[PDB]
């Protein structure tokens, strides 16, 4: 019927209608050579324009309609345009006209042009810092002083010395390759000065978190996950042993404040170790993806040349690691719901969500990973060039699926090919 | 005046002396 | 999002062209607006010497005094502008006035608070270091020296960098720690510019000067160690020899020497690598304005660029007719705006200091 | 001097000649390899098979140029001029690289339908002055 | 007559714009080239600090180290450049290092040869 | 694998299956949500009611995209081709967010008047090669 | 930059001093 409306104001289409817009190109021509380069940067806007006419035999209703369309064409913002050629769309005006010929007593002819209207991994370290700070604040706040000569002081001293011994064993395992003498001496001094630290709660927690950060300052991206896993297991043994004995006739002999001061310390140490482990896992994923990014993807002729932990390479290993991290952090949050409550739990939940989301997104790459069913055993190079178009990353196809010999990719099983 | 305004504004990194 | 210039007495809302500048490499932030009025009206409220407060939307960006007002008219066109800086710029061109030139045993914050008293500028100290607060064994004032010159000399000696706050105060700023925003090439960039020159970066900076022998230390220090002082800071980015020797600025010990040598190395690192971008919106992703001293994550991988995190160094907001709403944001590596104590990511005291340095929101023991 | 692609029973294999494989240093091997090896089909192209697999070579991303020709797209066709024009275009685009280099001067290829059920291509390449006299043979059948 | 830049490892032949400078009123000769590559390719052979040798045709014009490399791209254009000076320009911005600051009875050539020893520049009289 | 929407008596709701609610991981729930939830009407649109409230969701300013479809503007229409054209356009606009992503390849929607008093919409998508098999049901009545 | 490059290059005729 040739009827179209702008901001629900009618008009009847007339002689001309067009659309235009293509790809933005940069065209460079190299001097003293025949070849030239052409590159694409995005897509140009669609500069759709049309013409319309408004006539009525009343010769005054025509003026009213023309004025209404003028008012609806000059207005702030973007309004919908209905057009037989274009269809419903949101655009903004750029210009128009009302050329009437002073002889055509009923004719008003507009012409309009319109344009369309304009419409995690980096957040893990901050959450780790916040969790460590909250744990330190909780420990100092809940730590209580005890008399010097009683058996409660002896028990607390033994537990603190054991914790320092565990950290010392971790540093000693680290020091086979590196120089850890300064941290070892600091830990020895801390162990020697235990009785001073027991009475002052803030200094004890501050020194313990400083020691944990010092341990973290020696670990490369290769050994961080392994060392933090070992420390997490070591602290988990102590926490389980001291928490499994809740009510016993021999546990009745122990002082209550000493037991509280021991349980809080054990939980805080365990939670801190687990948080550093999760952050290390995320960093290992980042390192692996950077290693993958290092390789080029462009077709290049070969030239004569003359000059992540293994647990994070496969896909089932990543699945198992994600399951382990989720279960461990959920249990830690459930424990924190009692001893050491408040932010401790709120912060661990946030960290677990962030870390699990990071592992699920980057580790498994569920967006651009297809599953195929090979009909026969093929080399990774062929089986990847057939499905993607580049055989450069033939190592990753043979490594993610867990194949030992890359030539004999197994035939009748699902293969995870990254596009 | 790109540099001529950096003189009228401060420069916590000295240009001379 | 209207730019209101609270002058003396009343508000002024509409403008023809707006340009605001802010940076941490400077002690003031200048603005320039354009006013179009019928020929013959009165523009008194916009006069040199008036007390202005610029307010973008509902937030204040600059505060201080108006500097210049240009009016021109030809046979075809007519143009009126207006300028101004912060109230911290009142120190830049004003000579420091104090009764006794020499301060015997004072810290940088106390010296600054004693020097910025007659004008009205309030000093703000943000660093929580234990070595940046070390007092000067003696600090004299060259006569006819501006407050800017004296405080910049002292800040260079200490390694701290001075800057003007958004409320007109003086600030001894601290670099940011948490990555808050993301700039990528595919989503929210209209234009990038990555310059990487190595015409200034050296390998081994080394500073030499004279020891302290005035008064109490004069009965102790021998003759040779008065003249023999040294400090070194080595860079690992330049693989050739490329040394540099710096004659010191004041009386210098070994720890002070290394401090300035490092300050010099980090300033060269900051001045070498530079990123520039033109984003579309004045406001941030969360919603606030774009301001300096922010740690952003750069994801310009499509142009083969391997930088991951940068720190904003200069933000200029524009409201031209041909431009629209734009803000040209410049980025420099964070490791160039740090104090010599801290580093970019031997006892119980060291462990506690490391903990309270990793967690700045905590209260130190002091 | 590489091996020679000898055509027997519709496919081309290497063959012995006396002690070792027969050798050939001319444009014949280059042409018969650049014409009758399947290169990767584009994203928009439709395939003669009912499948979704595009041929090619795993080493295409290691040699600066796609290896062969797209004449495998005409595995199943009916006798219409569209197929003849498409075959002409595919042969030209497969053999263009020789003319882009200096090893040939001009290429003129025509397509025709011979005796019912025969796609026929006449390809004429103009060798330059210094080119060695190329090999010539005829496909043979046995057994 | 092709301008080849013998960067560290391999040759680079084609360019988009070349500007070389030489003079006797100066202690160095600077060069500036313009490179054009698809967005995303690796440009690591042209990095600051590399050892470059500019060879026009078959003759060498400049030799030294690369100084700067600019990369920019806007909504409708893309420009990459590269710069550099001689190895003699290493002396201009590097502070002289010698043990005894005083030479008692020496000539200019000997003083220059004692001063330009640590860097690698050879003095010619 | 979210909850599935089952249509009974001309209205949809979640349903139980054995122990807990029945699940669905397909395009069926996405389509039946993107089509049959009222999104905010524009400023200039004329509502079918005599009122002046534009239906939407309080989360429309929290979810980066308007939620549903503007098919509710055709609550009371007569049998004219304009309503059919508008319904076709509204369905296209509602479901184009799928084609913007890579979840569907093409969309073909037509509007018709079947047996008197029927607004028939035929929407045919083209799922890609890797998409999971969508759910399958028919509207049901009871009581 | 005609003079801004002469500073970075050598100048056997000293500009000042």
């Amino acid at each position: 019927t040739g009827k179209g409306t702008f901001r629900n104001v009618p008009f009847l289409v007339i002689e001309e209608q067009k659309q235009a817009g293509g790809r933005r190109l940069v065209k460079r021509e190299y001097p003293l050579r025949d070849t030239g380069g052409v590159n694409d940067l995005g897509k140009k806007l669609r500069s759709r324009t049309f013409s319309a006419c408004i006539l009525n035999s009343n010769a005054e209703t025509a003026r009213d309609e023309a004025g209404a369309l003028m008012d609806a064409l000059d207005a702030p913002g973007s309004g919908e345009l209905v057009h037989p050629d274009f269809g419903t769309v949101d655009v903004m005006v750029d210009s128009w006209e009302c050329r009437t010929k002073a002889d055509e007593l009923n004719y008003y002819a507009f012409t309009v042009t319109v344009y369309p209207s304009l419409q995690t991994s980096a957040a893990v370290p901050a959450q780790a810092v916040a969790v460590t700070g909250s744990l330190g604040d909780t420990l100092s706040s809940v730590w209580q002083t005890v008399k010097d000569g009683t058996a409660a002081a002896t028990a607390v001293m033994e537990a603190v010395t054991g914790v320092i011994d565990d950290i010392s064993d971790a540093v000693d395992n680290l020091g086979v390759t590196q120089t850890v003498s300064g941290l070892m001496g600091s830990l020895s001094a801390m162990k020697g000065s235990v009785t001073s630290l027991i009475n002052q709660p803030a200094m004890l927690a501050s020194s313990l978190m400083g020691a944990l950060s010092g341990v973290s300052s020696l670990c490369d991206t290769r050994t961080a996950f392994s060392t933090w896993n070992r420390l997490a297991q070591r602290f988990e043994r102590r926490h389980a042993a001291t928490a499994g004995r809740q009510g016993t006739i021999t546990t009745s002999y122990n002082s209550p404040v000493a037991e509280k001061n021991i349980a809080t310390l054990n939980y805080v140490m365990l939670a801190a170790a687990q948080t550093y482990r999760a952050e290390a896992a995320s960093q290992a994923l980042t390192a692996a993806l950077d290693f993958s990014r290092r390789m080029d993807n462009a077709a290049r002729a070969p030239v004569l040349d003359a000059p992540t932990p293994p647990v994070f390479e496969s896909v089932s290993d990543i699945e198992k690691t994600t399951a382990m991290l989720g279960a461990a952090l959920d249990s830690v949050i459930l424990t924190a719901s009692e001893q050491g409550f408040s932010t401790d739990s709120v912060q661990l939940t946030q960290l677990r969500l962030l870390v699990v989301a990071d592992l699920e997104k980057r580790g498994l790459q569920l967006a651009g990973s297809e599953s195929h069913h090979l009909p026969e055993t093929l080399p990774a190079m062929v089986a990847l060039y057939r499905f993607t178009g580049n055989s450069r990353n033939w190592q990753r196809l043979a490594r993610r699926n867990g194949i030992s010999n890359p030539l004999f990719v197994p035939g009748g099983v699902s293969i995870e090919v990254i596009n | 005046d790109g540099m001529g305004l950096n003189i009228y504004a401060g420069d916590n990194y000295i240009t001379g002396w | 999002n209207t730019v209101t210039l609270r002058a003396d007495g009343r508000l002024f809302t509409g403008w023809t062209s707006v340009s605001v500048t802010r940076s941490i490499e400077s002690v003031a932030g200048y603005f320039e607006l354009g006013v179009n009025v019928p020929p013959g009206t009165d523009l008194s409220g916009l006069a040199p010497g008036k007390k202005f407060t610029l307010e973008i939307g509902g937030q204040i960006v600059c505060t201080g005094y108006i500097d210049s007002r240009r009016r021109q008219m030809t046979a075809d066109s007519m143009k009126i502008t207006v300028a101004g800086r912060d109230k911290t710029a009142d120190l830049i061109d004003c000579a420091a006035v104090y009764s006794g030139g020499q301060w015997k045993n004072r810290t940088l914050e106390q010296i600054a608070r004693d020097l910025c008293a007659p004008y009205g500028v309030t000093v703000r100290w943000e660093l929580s270091d234990k070595e940046s607060s070390a007092a000067f064994p003696g600090f004299t004032l060259d006569h006819s020296e501006t407050v800017y010159e004296a405080l910049v000399r002292a800040s260079r000696a200490r390694g701290v960098l001075m800057t003007s706050n958004a409320a007109g105060e003086l600030v001894f700023s601290r670099a940011a720690s948490t990555a808050t925003d993301e700039l990528v090439l595919g989503e929210n960039l209209l234009t990038l510019d990555f310059e990487e020159d190595f015409r200034d970066r050296f390998s081994e900076y080394t500073v030499k000067g004279y020891a302290r022998a005035n008064g109490a230390e004069g009965d102790d220090i021998d003759a040779k160690s008065i003249v023999s002082r040294k400090g070194t800071a080595t860079d690992s980015d330049v693989t050739r020899y490329r040394p540099m020797i710096i004659i010191a600025d004041s009386k210098i010990t070994a720890k002070d020497a290394q401090a300035r040598a490092l300050r010099e190395q980090r300033r060269r690192l900051a001045k070498s690598i530079t990123f520039e971008a033109e984003i579309d919106g004045w406001t941030r992703k969360d919603g606030q304005l774009w301001m300096p001293n922010l740690l952003v994550t750069i994801d310009a991988s499509k142009y083969a660029i391997k930088t991951t995190e940068l720190l904003v160094s200069k933000v200029t907001l524009i409201l031209n007719d041909q431009d629209g709403l734009k803000t040209r944001v410049s980025l420099a590596p964070r490791e160039g705006f740090l104090v010599p104590v801290e580093s970019d990511r031997g006892g119980i005291d060291a462990l506690v200091e490391d903990y309270y340095r990793r967690h700045p929101e905590k209260t130190p023991p002091w | 001097t590489d091996l020679a692609i000898i055509w027997t029973n519709g496919r081309g294999d290497i063959a012995q000649d006396g002690i070792d494989m027969l050798t050939d240093d001319s444009l014949t091997t280059d042409v018969t390899i650049s014409l009758f090896t399947d290169r990767r089909a584009l994203d928009s192209d439709t395939l003669p098979d009912g499948s979704d697999d595009r041929r090619g070579w795993w080493g295409d991303s290691y040699r600066d140029r796609p290896i062969g020709s797209r004449l495998w797209l005409l595995s199943r066709e009916k006798a219409t001029p569209d197929t003849l024009e498409r075959a002409r275009g595919y042969a030209e685009e497969a053999l263009e690289w020789l003319k882009t280099a200096g090893r040939v001067s001009a290429i003129n290829v025509r397509a025709e339908q011979l005796h019912q059920g025969w796609l026929y291509l006449y390809i004429a390449l103009t060798l330059p002055d210094g080119s060695v006299i190329p090999y010539e043979f005829k496909a043979a059948f046995n057994g």
